[PDB]
């Protein structure tokens, strides 16, 4: 159904389109905190063995 | 805003006059769209001062 | 007056822009 049945707006645009949907979600930290999260699961193994 | 654009001239290493962020099209702008070409235009009349 | 309170439904039945529409309109 999903494959025989899509249609988009009437009159639109695709980069004013994405350049309104992909902005918000661009000022979160959790992209970085997990490359934080990552060095201490790293040198907790290292300090293991 | 003209009055002071106008005053701005005579303090231009002090201060520097730009047009403002709201100033212009929505994201991109697509000349498809009729707003945007005399948002343009009101622009491009406006930069030069 | 009636001319004012045929005016007003009139207002009340027919009630409610060119651009590329965005995902939060």
């Amino acid at each position: 159904v999903a494959l025989l049945s899509g249609k988009y707006p009437p009159d639109l645009v695709t980069n004013v389109w994405y350049a309104d949907a992909i902005y918000p979600m661009y000022a979160d930290t959790e992209v970085f905190s997990n490359l934080q999260r990552d060095v201490i699961t790293c040198e907790a193994v290292q300090t293991l063995v | 805003s003209f009055r002071v654009a106008l005053a701005g001239w005579l303090y231009n290493g002090v201060v520097t006059t730009v047009i403002d962020d709201s100033s212009y099209p929505k994201d991109g702008g697509s000349v498809t769209s009729l707003e945007n070409l005399w948002d343009f235009f009101i622009l491009a009349l406006a930069l030069p001062l | 007056p009636m001319s004012t309170r045929i005016a007003e439904a009139t207002s009340a039945i027919v009630s409610k822009v060119g651009l590329p529409p965005t995902a939060s309109s």
